[PDB]
């Protein structure tokens, strides 16, 4: 049988396979571990990435990588807001939503990229004596300053989206066929994702560098 | 007259209704909703009293 | 000349708005917007299909098409593969996808993330003084 | 525990005090520019010099971003190098 | 610490730091490249600017049709759009130059 | 100087403190004592002069030793007339630097002395009630600790701005 | 003020030999006890003014103000505020009752201390008239005012003072 | 100090009593509209900014 | 240092001091913070001039910046911080 | 494939330390018309207070080039790709197909490999200039008029001090209800929840 | 022509006039 | 003569004497030690 209803499933699995098509197709990004759908049952949905003792952290962060980032977190609202339609979508993606901002602020306000404000410095990342391993420390701005950089932020995000949503519609024939073997199966590893993905005729971005 | 005072007191006389003299509390504050109250029973009272 | 019934205008409304007998409990001005956006939504078939394809793959009836359509007709999809003209603007900055370009900033956040029919339908309901909200929108006032 | 100090909010938003912030960030942004600005007016004009400097850098020895996993300051040789090509160019 | 022998150096820098770049036909790159490379790599120990007041001073190493008296400092590579078809302008001339002794 | 801080002392040759003190440094030193001693004298009843000095130790700063007499105002008693006199002799030197050096080039060691005289201006409006439309009323307290502040307050925004109008037209006549 | 309404005491002795800490002392004859259990409105004025009297009689004699002014105003303030907020004597709303009020704590919950001392000449003996409060799970503190309703209160405050 | 002070247009008080774009400065990118950076008084941008550095300027009005 | 505080006059209502006595202390005490700034012996390592105070906050913090202009923060961009 | 990449990245590194001693250089033994010296480029807080407390401007200003030398040097020599992106295949401003392919260059950032600043610098600029402004009352010293005072903005009106001090419970028990509150409606327990 | 990618922009407030007589009094 | 009664803090304070803005300067690095 099946504890849980049909659309719920559904849209679970529109969501992680929007996720994880993305996180395929960009270069530079970690492999995919695992994508499940409800496990046994327990009402959840995730996607792991495996983890690496060869990221070495002193190494700088370039623009486009921090972008790509971006990207693939919105990823997943942009598919469900694709497939199903605005007034079906959730608030499940709210963590994405949380790092695609963060980045996006950080980017505007800690490493001076953007043209309006300039290479003044107002967030900076710390980290706690060691709830979470860091915390930010902040400045305090005026209305002018404020909306100068809210400005930004947000043409970022919307640039963002629009960059998901078009990566998401040139793929259609491989999403397909990714939700359905979610829907189908319930749980799949890097190696059968992938294989999907390739034997349906997945479109790589490019990498200029 | 050398033994007066000039300590200003702000809700004094026509300074008794909402603004209470602040000159910017309308920039800052919504009026709240027993002030219009007032307002509007002390408009209808002086404004039917040239009728009374 | 176009002909619309109970089903089509209900499917299309379920996919753009969500459930259908909360009016009240949004207020009447988000069901106003909302109304717009859904007429705008009709009045062009190649939307107004691809909407009730989706409500129909969401409901998951015995004429679930597999799928909904793409977004893109097969041509563009083309023009934007490996071999083709555009694929290079897939490796552009993200400064060059933003679609909205303003040189004066206004002092309100309403009026950065809105827009202006949003704003002159919903600055009734914000929290500010009167003189404030009589400077937002169509300068008409 | 709400907060009491509410000054404006007509034409923007000002708190109780706050007066000296507009003045401390137009001083802060004007003056960077102008710093950035001589920076790139200067070697604007000694691009030769950046060039011949840098293939001799690169020739002698660096040290990779990869390779290191765990320069402040000039060596004697690269210090030596500086000076002459600041002679020659 | 890893070096890089001195053509490797050349390839990598490239058309270095010429203002105009970006507006040079990939060939013209190549062939400015190669040339300034082997200059740079092989004359290496004595290699010289050219006098500075013979052609760096008279404003002559960056030249503009639009601005042929500097009031704009040399930046009129960028201050100033291209004029389009019959204004006053057309066809506008860039040259850059670059001499060693 | 205690700690990674520092930045008065100017004779210990690490970056922070240059060796010989640059005459340019020396210049203004001497004309704000000049001016400080220069209005100290010429103030009816101020203290009395026993010492004039320019860098001691190599600080960068001036300094004046004043003497005084403890047999008129017995360690209690403070008129207005000397708190007036007080606030016009901290401001002279910030004035005579202004004056003489041009109003761009001055610096930073009036800095302290400043603080100093709005201080004074503080206490005679809200604490001692010699304001005029403030009036004899306390506002200040204490806050107790062990971002800095020493004193604190609960009035509305509406005397506040009162109170600091006062405040700042007292330094504007000083 | 004795002989307008015959609230205040008499005054005793009047010095100015410094004697211990203080350097001038004014003494008056205290009452019986039935006097200081109760605190009516008109001693509270009478305490007021006698608060302020000693800053404004240097200032009408010498013609100058001085630094005396400090410590009258800090406690006639004091004062003052228990008028109005936790005794509601004032005309604060057309009654004297406002919406909120500091009522004192006990000195159990200070680290105290112990002295070879008296009561003190008011300040301690018209704290006898308080009952402040003592269990922790009854104390009640209403809302704080709102900085327009603050306002008001503190203008009555100083109307009081300047009466 | 009483009697001294400052006057509201400045004066100490004691106790009683356009841009020019003529040459090639006026072909720059937008050049006289309202789009134009701010210029000083002989035609110059304003910090000695040009259209090539990486960081916008604020418009004055 | 080994171990004045008016908290107790203002909420605990102790008041067991003499009136002079506490008159007195106040007047030394505008005195000390006014007049003895830079004096030797008397105004030192003390911690009741505001002045010294500020010279320490000069030479030793970094500048410190103005409230901000949120919501449900105390003053400054943080929340209230722990009583004991 | 990795080639390029390291061919960039490489660029990137070693034009920024060259034009960084490059300006180092020019200030300290060219500006000044006995032997040639080096700095050291590390600023204290003792050096930021000497420096924005006796200093005059120009002073500063040679400070900051000093700081972006580096930066604006990997700027003069970094290749712009949206030429041969555009040029090699041909709302958004990748969407108009006509303006001559030079101009069109410009409808948005140039794409270049290193972008944005290093924090270091940024905080070393910022930290300078707010002293300058903050500490040295040149041309507004009416500002000191609210030095170190507090207003009073968001807390409980009067309230008794704490065990530390005083024995009383009443605060801290209320203080716990407090962060309850927040951790129910406004923050969650990590970064990233809609609430608890 | 068409856009810069360097366009100057502006802010736009409008105080009351009370708002200007205090920043005018500590603008000194 | 009375140049005293002609100080005006809006448009600059200044003295009679001209302007004795004379200066000098070596690398920053000779001048922070």
């Amino acid at each position: 049988p099946d504890p849980i209803p049909p659309q719920l499933r559904r849209a679970v699995s529109v969501y992680e396979a929007g996720k994880a098509l993305l996180a395929y197709i960009t270069p530079d990004y970690e492999e995919i571990a695992r994508v499940s759908v409800c496990p046994l049952n327990v009402l959840t949905g995730f996607t792991l990435f495996v983890e690496d003792e060869d990221k070495n952290v002193n190494a700088i962060l370039t623009r486009s990588e921090l972008e790509g980032r971006m990207v693939v977190h919105l990823a997943g609202r942009c598919a469900e807001k694709l497939v199903m339609g605005e007034g079906q979508m959730t608030g499940m993606g709210s963590p994405d939503l949380f790092h695609a901002n963060l980045i996006a602020r950080e980017m505007i306000m800690s490493m001076g990229m953007g043209r309006r404000t300039g290479p003044i410095d107002l967030l900076r990342v710390a980290a706690t004596s060691e709830g979470d391993p860091f915390y930010y420390h902040t400045t305090d701005m005026s209305t002018e300053q404020a909306r100068v950089a809210l400005a930004e932020v947000v043409e970022l995000l919307d640039a963002a989206e629009a960059k998901a949503m078009y990566g998401l519609a040139i793929n259609w024939r491989a999403l397909q066929a990714l939700t359905q073997a979610l829907l189908d199966r319930g749980t799949i590893t890097g190696k059968e994702v992938a294989h999907i993905l390739e034997s349906n005729g997945v479109i790589h971005f490019p990498d200029p560098y | 007259a050398a033994a007066k005072l000039d300590m200003t007191i702000f809700t004094e006389g026509a300074n008794s209704r909402w603004p209470y003299g602040i000159e910017w509390l309308d920039d800052a504050y919504p009026k709240p909703y027993w002030v219009q109250q007032q307002e509007a029973e002390a408009a209808e009272a002086q404004a039917k009293q040239p009728a009374a | 000349e176009l002909r619309l019934d109970d089903a089509t205008l209900a499917a299309v409304s379920r996919t753009l708005m969500g459930r259908l007998d909360v009016v009240d409990l949004i207020g009447r001005n988000t069901a106003v917007e909302a109304a717009e956006r859904v007429r705008d939504a009709l009045l062009h078939p190649e939307t107004r299909e691809r909407l009730l394809a989706m409500r129909r793959w969401v409901e998951g009836g015995p004429g679930a098409p597999e799928f909904p359509p793409s977004p893109l007709s097969p041509e563009q999809t083309a023009a934007m593969s490996p071999s083709g003209p555009l694929y290079g603007n897939l490796a552009l900055n993200l400064d060059w996808w933003r679609r909205r370009q303003d040189n004066v900033i206004s002092w309100s956040a309403m009026e950065i993330l809105m827009s202006r029919r949003q704003v002159d339908l919903y600055k009734q309901d914000a929290d500010m003084t009167e003189g404030a909200i009589a400077k937002l929108g169509p300068p008409p006032a | 525990p709400k907060r009491r100090r509410w000054l404006l909010n007509n034409g923007s938003w000002n708190f109780w005090f706050n007066f000296d912030k507009l003045y401390s960030e137009e001083i802060v942004t004007t003056w960077i520019l102008e710093s950035l600005i001589q920076t790139y007016k200067y070697l604007h004009k000694n691009t030769e010099l950046l060039d011949f400097v840098t293939n001799k850098f690169i020739t002698l020895g660096y040290i990779a971003p990869e390779n290191a996993n765990l320069q402040s300051e000039l060596l004697s040789t690269k210090e030596i190098i500086l000076t002459n090509s600041f002679k020659r160019f | 610490t890893e070096s890089y022998p001195a053509a490797v150096a050349n390839d990598i820098i490239g058309m270095g730091s010429w203002r105009l770049k970006d507006d040079v036909d990939p060939v013209i790159e190549f062939l400015v490249a190669r040339l300034e490379g082997c200059w740079r790599e092989i004359l290496d120990t004595d290699l010289c600017l050219y006098p500075r007041e013979k052609w760096k001073e008279q404003g002559w190493d960056l030249v503009d049709s639009m601005d042929p008296h500097q009031e704009l400092e040399g930046f009129s590579y960028a201050d100033i759009p291209d004029p389009a078809k019959g204004e006053a302008g057309y066809p506008r001339l860039q040259l850059e130059n670059r001499v060693y002794c | 100087t205690a700690g990674d801080g520092g930045g008065l002392v100017g004779g210990e040759g690490v970056e922070g403190s240059p060796d010989p003190i640059p005459p340019q440094l020396r210049r203004a030193v001497s004309v704000y004592e000049a001016g400080k001693a220069l209005l100290a004298y010429i103030t009816p009843d101020y203290e009395e002069i026993a010492r004039v000095s320019v860098c001691p130790l190599n600080v960068l700063t001036g300094f004046t030793l004043f003497v005084e007499d403890e047999d008129k105002n017995v360690n209690a008693i403070l008129t207005r007339s000397e708190l007036e006199g007080r606030m016009v002799v901290h401001l002279a030197g910030r004035c005579a630097e202004k004056l003489v050096m041009g109003e761009g080039q001055m610096t930073g060691m009036g800095s302290p002395d400043l603080f100093h005289a709005n201080l004074i201006a503080r206490e005679m409006i809200m604490s001692m009630g010699m304001g005029r439309r403030t009036g004899p009323i306390d506002l200040l307290r204490v806050a107790a600790t062990s971002p800095f502040y020493y004193h604190t307050t609960d009035m509305s925004t509406e005397q506040a701005r009162v109170a600091l109008a006062e405040v700042v037209e007292l330094l504007d006549a000083a | 003020l004795r002989d307008r309404y015959g609230r205040v005491e008499l005054v005793e002795r009047v010095s100015i030999q410094p004697k211990g800490r203080a350097y001038s002392r004014t003494m008056f004859q205290r009452g019986t006890d039935e006097e200081y259990q109760l605190m009516t409105r008109g001693r509270l004025l009478d305490r007021i003014r006698l608060a302020l009297a000693g800053g404004f009689a240097v200032r009408t004699a010498l013609g100058e103000e001085t630094n005396f002014t400090a410590a009258d105003i800090k406690r006639a303030t004091r004062m003052a505020k228990k008028y109005v907020f936790y005794y509601g004597f004032s005309e604060a709303g057309g009654a004297g009752i406002t919406t909120w009020a500091n009522q004192p704590y006990s000195g159990d919950f200070v680290i105290g201390q112990q002295r070879a001392r008296k009561v003190v000449s008011t300040d301690a003996m018209d704290a006898f008239a308080d009952w402040p409060t003592v269990s922790e799970d009854f104390r009640f503190d209403a809302p704080s005012p709102s900085d327009v309703t603050w306002h008001r209160y503190t203008d009555e405050v100083r109307r009081v003072l300047k009466g | 100090t009483t009697g001294f002070g400052w006057d509201p247009d400045g004066s100490l008080r004691y106790p009683f009593k356009t841009p020019d774009l003529s040459g090639a400065r006026g072909k720059t990118w937008f050049a006289g509209t309202a789009y134009d950076a701010p210029r000083n008084a002989d035609g110059t941008f304003k910090h000695g900014w040009h259209w090539n550095m990486p960081f916008s300027v604020k418009t004055e009005l | 240092r080994r171990p004045n505080g008016s908290f107790k006059e203002d909420f605990f209502g102790s008041q067991r001091d003499e009136v002079h006595e506490k008159n007195q202390v106040v007047y030394q005490l505008t005195r000390h913070a006014i007049t003895h700034y830079k004096k030797p012996f008397k105004g030192d390592y003390s911690l009741a001039i505001p002045t010294n105070l500020y010279v320490t906050d000069l030479f030793l913090k970094l500048p410190t910046q103005s409230i901000s202009n949120l919501t449900n923060v105390e003053n400054h961009n943080l929340s209230i911080k722990n009583k004991i | 494939k990795k080639s390029f990449k390291k061919k960039y990245k490489d660029k990137a590194i070693i034009y920024y330390e060259v034009g960084k001693f490059v300006l180092n250089y020019f200030l300290n033994n060219q500006l000044t018309q006995d032997i040639t010296i080096f700095g050291n480029d590390f600023l204290n807080l003792k050096t930021i207070n000497y420096l924005s407390l006796y200093n005059s401007k120009n002073k500063i200003l040679l400070q900051l080039m000093l700081i972006f030398g580096g930066k604006i040097s990997q700027l003069l020599s970094s290749k712009n790709l949206v030429k041969s992106l555009k040029q090699a295949s041909i709302g958004m401003p990748l969407g108009q197909t006509h303006l001559l392919p030079k101009a069109l260059s410009v409808l948005a950032k140039p794409m270049i490999f290193s972008d944005g600043y290093n924090n270091q610098n940024l905080k070393t600029a910022t930290t300078l200039l707010l002293s300058f402004i903050h500490k040295r009352y040149l041309y507004r010293k009416n500002l000191i008029v609210p030095k170190l005072l507090s207003f009073a903005d968001g807390n409980i009106l009067d309230e008794p001090p704490s065990p530390p001090f005083s024995s009383l419970l009443i605060p801290a028990k209320r203080f716990e209800n407090y962060k309850r509150f927040f951790r129910d409606t406004l923050t969650g327990d990590k970064m990233g929840q809609r609430k608890s | 022509h068409g856009w810069h990618w360097n366009m100057p922009f502006s802010v736009k407030t409008e105080l009351p006039d009370w708002y200007k007589k205090e920043v005018e009094r500590y603008s000194y | 003569s009375n140049w005293w009664a002609s100080i005006n803090r809006k448009t600059g304070i200044r003295g009679p004497d001209p302007a004795p803005a004379e200066e000098h300067t070596n690398g920053p690095a000779r001048d922070i030690i």
